């Protein structure tokens, strides 16, 4: 196994809108430069998220087969995407040591944000254990991709759609866990392990959103929108 | 309810 010509455009096609947009670096200074107070934390922290839903929508925008959807349909794809997108984003960075992400004091603006507890160390320990994996860019994409697209989303009409998409995406990671991964056949499975993480994390989210909400939080229009009035 | 994310996917 390797990969059809047509099965090989995916890779490229996909990985290339992957690369095709980063955050700009009046932003992601901002951890560095900015002090450090949970409200500074927390008001750094909204930025992104903000102007990563661009990206999000940018990057998912593409995506073949994307803009055949019913219009009632990409919205929740969107919605219910959002989070976990940029849950799967994040992973990379702390994981990445980016040097555009200041991860050892991004970690810290997280920790002191108004983010409960419970909540903090689900996200460290999917952290931790998602960059034992030392996955690729490719499986990175891939695996986003994946999530943005799948069909079990809630409000969704054409379910049946969807899964026509995101299947071709799936079986185009297997192989890949295949070729590149022949010493455990797991691999695959290891990956497909993070999508019910990632959505376990959705649950945690709602919740801490509430937290900051009756805190007189507010986020911005672009934000309050993706995760329904704020 | 869609304005801005419907904006988006215009562009
Ligand atoms: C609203 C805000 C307070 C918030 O609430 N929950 C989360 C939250 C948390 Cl604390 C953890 C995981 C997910 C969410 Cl929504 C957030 C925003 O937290 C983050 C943290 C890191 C993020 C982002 C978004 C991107 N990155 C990393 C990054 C850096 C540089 C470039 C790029 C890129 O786009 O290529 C990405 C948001």
């Amino acid at each position: 196994t390797e990969l059809t010509p047509d099965q090989q455009t995916l890779l490229h096609f996909i990985m290339d809108s992957y690369n095709k947009q980063r955050m700009p670096q009046e932003i992601t200074n901002k951890i560095l430069k900015e002090e450090f107070s949970a409200e500074e934390n927390f008001l750094i922290l909204t930025e992104m998220a903000t102007n990563h839903v661009q990206v999000l929508v940018e990057f998912t925008k593409k995506l073949p087969g994307f803009q055949t959807l019913d219009h009632e349909d990409q919205i929740a794809l969107l919605k219910g995407s959002a989070v976990e997108a940029m849950f799967l984003r994040s992973a990379e960075i702390f994981n990445k040591k980016l040097p555009s992400g200041h991860s050892d004091l991004l970690e810290e603006r997280i920790r002191n944000s108004g983010i409960s507890d419970e909540y903090i160390t689900p996200m460290f320990s999917f952290y931790k254990s998602i960059g034992e994996l030392k996955m690729t860019q490719e499986e990175y994409a891939l695996l986003t991709a994946i999530v943005i697209l799948s069909p079990d989303r809630q409000y969704i009409k054409d379910r049946e759609a969807v899964e026509k998409l995101q299947e071709p995406l799936l079986d185009v990671l297997q192989k890949l866990c295949k070729i590149h991964q022949p010493e455990n056949p797991q691999h695959f499975a290891e990956l497909l392990g993070r999508l019910t993480e990632l959505r376990t994390f959705n649950h945690h989210h709602a919740e801490m959103l509430m937290s900051w909400r009756v805190n007189d939080h507010k986020f911005t229009p672009l934000l309050e929108e993706i995760w329904d009035v704020q | 309810d869609h304005q801005l994310l419907r904006y988006l996917l215009d562009k």
